[PDB]
RNA sequence: CCAACUCAGAACUGGUACGGACAAGGGGAAUCCGACUGUUUAAUUAAAACAAAGCAUUGCGAUGGUCCCAACGGAUGUUU
RNA sequence: AGGAUUGGCUCUGAGGGCUGG
RNA sequence: GUCGAUCCUAAGGGUCGGGGGAACCCCGACAGAUAGCGCGUCGCGCGUACUCCGAAAGGGAAUCGGGUUAAAAUUCCUGAACCGGGACGUGGCGGUUGACGGCAACGUUAGGAAGUCCGGAGACGUCGGCGGGAGCCUCGGGAAGAGUUAUCUUUUCUGUUUAACAGCCUGCCCACCCUGGAAUCGGCUCAGCCGGAGGUAGGGUCCAGCGGCUGGAAGAGCACCGCACGUGGUGUCCGGUGCGCUCCCGGCGGCCCUUGAAAAUCCGGAGGACCGAAUGCCGUCCACGCCCGGUCGUACUCAUAACCGCAUCAG
């Protein structure tokens, strides 16, 4: 059944905190507990290990990463940043 | 029941203070100190277990106190790599030497380009 | 009056920094020949943990270039950084995300982060978690480098210094809030003894200028002048304004 | 202490310049022959009482024999 | 079937060999009753050459040139092939035969070593003498 | 052939007694203060006081900010 | 918040394991 | 020699040189021709300024039953083991100079080697669920003694033992190997979860043990019945049960802006300079035999009377 309305993960703090940290805290709380895809081998195997520290199961590739999530925004904007001004350089 | 004491002067219950309770041939209980566990050799990066070697103390270890088969595997890294990272390791020696002798023949044939 | 809390910490004793468990200093290879002309390979080996630090660090191994041996490093890990990765350090090493290059090799616009000061003084700007640095222009006739503080400032440094491409790993850590008091006691266990904070108006006059009165109340300006002496410097030091940061002020 | 297997091993060790003495222990099912030998001391079990006759007179001379 | 044949050099991947030079005597591609999967018989080097240079003198010279071979069955899936051959004749000296007894087993070993010393001597081969390095 | 103890129901029965001793929340409608857990005047004050997460302001890019030191030097700093 | 039940005794039902083609 | 101190390093402490200081003193390897080590036989090679102190709860070579005193014992007695050193002898092993077996995981008791280099062990948080081992608790039967007995009670009670160490067997939960090639997807946990990066299945390898058997070892211990006032005999047996309790281990999962010591020491590996014999020398981490074992602590209380509180103090 469906045991909290809205609730979810952030169930654990009880009545504490005010609603508005708990639903801002919901968000990294269900993104750095979820799995994650492995570039690697190809499987949903990835996991935080600690705060920018994430390691896939099965392959065992150990990756740096956001503190809550496996690629942040600004990383993926960073790569190709970076790409863009390889390929002028090596023209 | 009958209740027992420390053998020793360490009252404190320490990991190097464990023991087992062992009834001798005189009818009662005593305590025996236990060793700690031991890991054993590990692989260096996947760090899953060495096969065939047992786990032990360090010091049990010494060639004195130890068969020298126990402590040996019969394979190059034998009891530093498993079967499967000596494997890879040797794949990835020959396939990269051989893309080496590649590499030096292919700039020959541009190097007279001329 | 007494030492105020302010004076006590420069003695060091109970406010050391506390560093059992950290795993070292992490920091560029020592600049040599094979990065001033050339590229030198390294392998990632583990990317681990370092109590009181955010970013993650990168374990890397490198040949020696002249003695038969392996050469251990301790790099802040870039955001991208795997295991098994090759590192590739020097004036030609590629621009890739975890290279460390100097800045002469860096185009304008790039992304770096461990950027030196000094030419071998092996990184000391941009090196907290989500931070990094950017290249905005080069001088070649003074040989310098114009870059992009994370605070916003812009710095002059030699075109030799290096850099590590890409931004520090573990963005975003202070986005989440803590919630407890206890999560804030064991972000500072690791760190130093500088939590919890009482606050000087709560003190008696003896040990704090805001100590004291029948209310609580700093009773003068919080703003002190940059010259005060040590135990009356507390409260906005040499605060050129104060109050909400609004308009082009919270630029 | 170590268990021996085999009658001739036993021979063997009980002619060992270190064996100081050898013991007969007659238990309800066996014959149990005991050499005292520098480090260790030997066992030999020997269910066949008739058969353990014939090895206690094959002892070699000068070597303490002894009965439980 | 078509590089896995005779005179094929190949680099043993497990067993207490992994990482030695051998060459391929007989293949059995379908496998043998006894086993059901694809193997084939090798002689290879169990103990490499020295480095022999010229300042060595001739006594210490022939010794640094000594070879110790090793017939051994393996599965394919245990060797990497390579693409280089090693042209010796090896038919009659190692057979399946031989490595039913122990005595047969050392009489080939003895035989192909002399095979692979004059073989190295005359400088050919040079990669299949050299030690795989890892 | 060998099994351990949980649950449910029924009949009968005692002077309605039966969580029989022991054990073991009184409850409700509201106001004030502090969000909460935590801490505090050892030997008269445990609180509405302190701390707290959150919020905001200030200084500082190392030839630096803050601080210690008679001097030399040092803490923050294995830091950015 | 509010309400009911609770002993003793004699029974009934339900919930298992290992062997045997 | 076996329990500790002793050894190792932790937070830290004490210091050389140097820099300060009227000096007492301050900083503390930071201003510097380190300490020395290794291999040959005095020479070569290496060589980053502490061979220091700092744990009777961290790390760590090796001892177990039985017996013994008015008062001591893992220290004394007896028996049985082990550890670290030293020295040579006998046998065995290797020479295709440096073993053999297995497709493999790996197995076997031996089975070259220097400078140099590399890895591992030592070595690590906390919580929760499961599984395994040991001790205890508990149920039934057999035999031994005791208690109850007007009545009832094939009943109630006490016990009914097996050390280190050595060999062999077993092979948990995992990990690993071979064959083979999977959708009608299957396997699987309490919970997960796993599989063409090779599942299920079939057959293997390895690892744990505080598991089994034997030796140790019944000759001991205990109980009981005698004879004398030391000595003999009998027994010590066969099963069941578990969300049970204590301790140990295994494996999995949860938690962190917290990721939860170091060093001594030990093991393994990469490399192969150098070295024997034409078969007698060389090599040998194998078996057996021989010798050696410092110094200090050790009684007793550990508390409503042996410590502190003025005390034989309800703290
Ligand atoms: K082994
Ligand atoms: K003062
Ligand atoms: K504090
Ligand atoms: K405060
Ligand atoms: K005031
Ligand atoms: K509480
Ligand atoms: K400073
Ligand atoms: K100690
Ligand atoms: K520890
Ligand atoms: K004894
Ligand atoms: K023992
Ligand atoms: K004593
Ligand atoms: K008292
Ligand atoms: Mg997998
Ligand atoms: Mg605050
Ligand atoms: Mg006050
Ligand atoms: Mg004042
Ligand atoms: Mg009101
Ligand atoms: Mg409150
Ligand atoms: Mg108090
Ligand atoms: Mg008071
Ligand atoms: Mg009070
Ligand atoms: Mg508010
Ligand atoms: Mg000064
Ligand atoms: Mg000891
Ligand atoms: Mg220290
Ligand atoms: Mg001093
Ligand atoms: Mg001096
Ligand atoms: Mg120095
Ligand atoms: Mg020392
Ligand atoms: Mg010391
Ligand atoms: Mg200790
Ligand atoms: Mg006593
Ligand atoms: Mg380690
Ligand atoms: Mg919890
Ligand atoms: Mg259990
Ligand atoms: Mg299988
Ligand atoms: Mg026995
Ligand atoms: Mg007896
Ligand atoms: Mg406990
Ligand atoms: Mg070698
Ligand atoms: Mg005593
Ligand atoms: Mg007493
Ligand atoms: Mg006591
Ligand atoms: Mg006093
Ligand atoms: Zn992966």
């Amino acid at each position: 059944t469906k045991r909290t309305k809205k609730a979810g993960i952030v169930g654990k703090y009880g009545t504490r905190y005010g609603a508005s940290l708990r639903k801002q805290i919901k968000k990294m709380e269900v993104s750095q507990h979820s799995k994650y895809f492995c570039e690697f081998c190809g499987k949903y195997a990835v996991k935080r290990k600690a705060v920018g520290i994430w390691g896939c199961k099965d392959c065992g590739k150990v990756k740096a990463g956001g503190a809550y999530t496996l690629n942040t925004a600004s990383a993926v904007t960073v790569r190709s940043t970076i790409r863009r001004l390889r390929e002028q350089t090596e023209s | 029941v009958q209740r027992l004491t420390y053998r020793k002067r360490h009252s404190y219950a320490t990991k190097s203070n464990q023991h087992r309770v062992v009834k001798t041939p005189g009818g009662k209980l005593i305590y025996q100190t236990t060793k700690k566990r031991a890991n054993g050799p590990k692989c260096p990066v996947t760090g899953k277990r060495i096969q065939g070697i047992p786990h032990l103390r360090p010091a049990e270890y010494k060639r004195s106190r130890l068969s020298r088969n126990r402590r040996t595997v019969n394979r190059a890294y034998g009891g530093v790599l498993s079967g499967s990272a000596v494997r890879e390791r040797i794949i990835r020696a020959f396939l990269v030497e051989e893309q080496k002798i590649v590499k030096k023949v292919l700039k020959i044939q541009k190097a007279k380009e001329k | 009056g007494r030492v105020i809390r302010a004076q006590r910490k420069g003695a060091g004793s109970v406010f050391k920094s506390h560093t059992h468990h950290r795993k070292g200093p992490a920091r560029f290879r020592t600049l040599d020949f094979g990065e001033r002309n050339g590229y030198l390979k390294g392998v990632i080996t583990e990317v681990i943990h370092d109590p009181g630090r955010g970013a993650p660090l990168a374990r890397v191994t490198f040949r020696h270039p002249f003695r038969y041996k392996h050469q251990k490093e301790l790099f802040v890990a870039a955001e991208g950084m795997y295991t098994g990765q090759f590192v590739y350090c020097g004036k030609k090493a590629t621009l890739m995300v975890g290279n460390v290059l100097p800045l002469r090799s860096i185009p304008e616009g790039a992304v770096v982060c461990n950027v030196e000061h000094k030419v071998g003084d092996r990184g000391v700007f941009a090196r907290c978690s989500g931070d990094y640095a950017i290249v905005i222009s080069h001088n070649p006739d003074n040989g310098t480098t114009r870059v992009k503080l994370p605070s916003g400032a812009k710095k002059i440094v030699p075109s030799g210094c290096r850099a590590m491409i890409g931004q520090v790993a573990g963005g975003g850590r202070t986005e989440k809030p803590m919630l407890k008091a206890g999560n804030a006691y064991h972000k500072y266990r690791v760190k130093r003894n500088c939590w919890p904070k009482v606050r000087g108006v709560a003190m008696n006059p003896v040990e704090h200028p805001h100590g004291g009165g029948n209310h609580q109340h700093i009773g003068h300006a919080s703003t002190v002048r940059r010259d005060a002496p040590p135990g009356q410097k507390v409260g906005l030091i040499a605060a050129r304004r104060t109050g909400r940061l609004r308009g082009q002020a919270r630029a | 202490p170590k268990q021996i297997h085999e009658i001739k091993d036993f021979l063997l060790t009980a002619r060992r310049k270190d064996a100081r003495t050898v013991k007969i222990k007659k238990n309800k099912d066996m014959v149990k022959f005991k050499v005292r030998c520098s480090k260790y001391l030997y066992t030999l079990c020997v269910s066949d009482f008739e058969k353990a006759d014939k090895l206690k007179q094959s002892l070699p001379p000068g070597l303490s024999v002894q009965d439980l | 079937v078509k590089f896995l044949k005779p005179n094929k050099a190949v680099i043993l991947l497990q067993g207490k060999y992994a990482g030695r030079k051998a060459v391929i005597v007989r293949a059995f591609d379908e496998g043998t009753r006894d086993r059901p999967y694809g193997h084939c018989l090798v002689a290879g080097i169990s103990k490499y050459p020295k480095k022999v240079i010229r300042k060595d003198s001739a006594k210490k010279q022939a010794k640094k040139s000594r070879v110790k071979a090793f017939i051994k069955l393996v599965n394919y899936n245990h060797i990497m092939p390579t693409r280089y051959t090693l042209d010796v004749d090896l038919k009659d000296v190692v057979n399946a035969d031989v490595l039913q007894a122990r005595d047969k087993k050392v009489t080939a070993a003895k035989e192909t070593k002399a095979r692979f010393e004059e073989r190295f001597k005359t400088g050919k081969n040079r990669w299949f003498f050299t030690k795989l390095r890892f």
